[PDB]
């Protein structure tokens, strides 16, 4: 009968072990005990991205954003989902928003967000080149 | 630190 916190911590351990479906299931159990914690959903979204399930990740980003509209990770993971779906303008907007929010919040993710923006812009440009 | 980690 583990607590929500214990379940999140177990999920995190499984994530370290690269056991992504197991980690995601654990975050689901945490959500069952307390569904009002945005971090459970962004953690699970990351698992779904690693599992190549952007649709499931996107839904979790939406749940996260309803609880925490300022979530840097929700915007970033949303952008990644949208890139997989070939929705480039949306993806770039979400990555730009993640960058802006991280700055406002003084968070340090190294060059991760700018790197993602460059990938997104490169992919958008490639899509244009692929069609002419 | 990377953004692709769990909290």
């Amino acid at each position: 009968s583990p607590s929500a916190q214990e379940l999140k911590e177990q999920g995190n351990r499984l994530f370290v072990g690269r056991k992504y479906p197991e980690a995601a299931a654990c975050y689901g159990r945490a959500i069952t005990r307390n569904p009002l914690v945005a971090v459970y959903y962004t953690n699970r979204a990351l698992c779904y991205l690693k599992m190549q399930q952007p649709e499931q990740a996107l839904a979790d980003c939406r749940r996260a954003l309803e609880l925490d509209g300022q979530s840097v990770k929700a915007h970033f993971f949303l952008g990644q989902c949208q890139l997989e779906m070939e929705s480039y303008d949306e993806a770039i907007a979400n990555l730009q928003r993640a960058y802006s929010l991280a700055k406002e919040q003084r968070l340090n993710f190294g060059d991760d967000i700018p790197s993602a923006l460059r990938i997104a812009k490169k992919k958008r440009w490639n899509s244009i080149e692929e069609r002419r | 630190p990377t953004i692709e980690e769990v909290d």
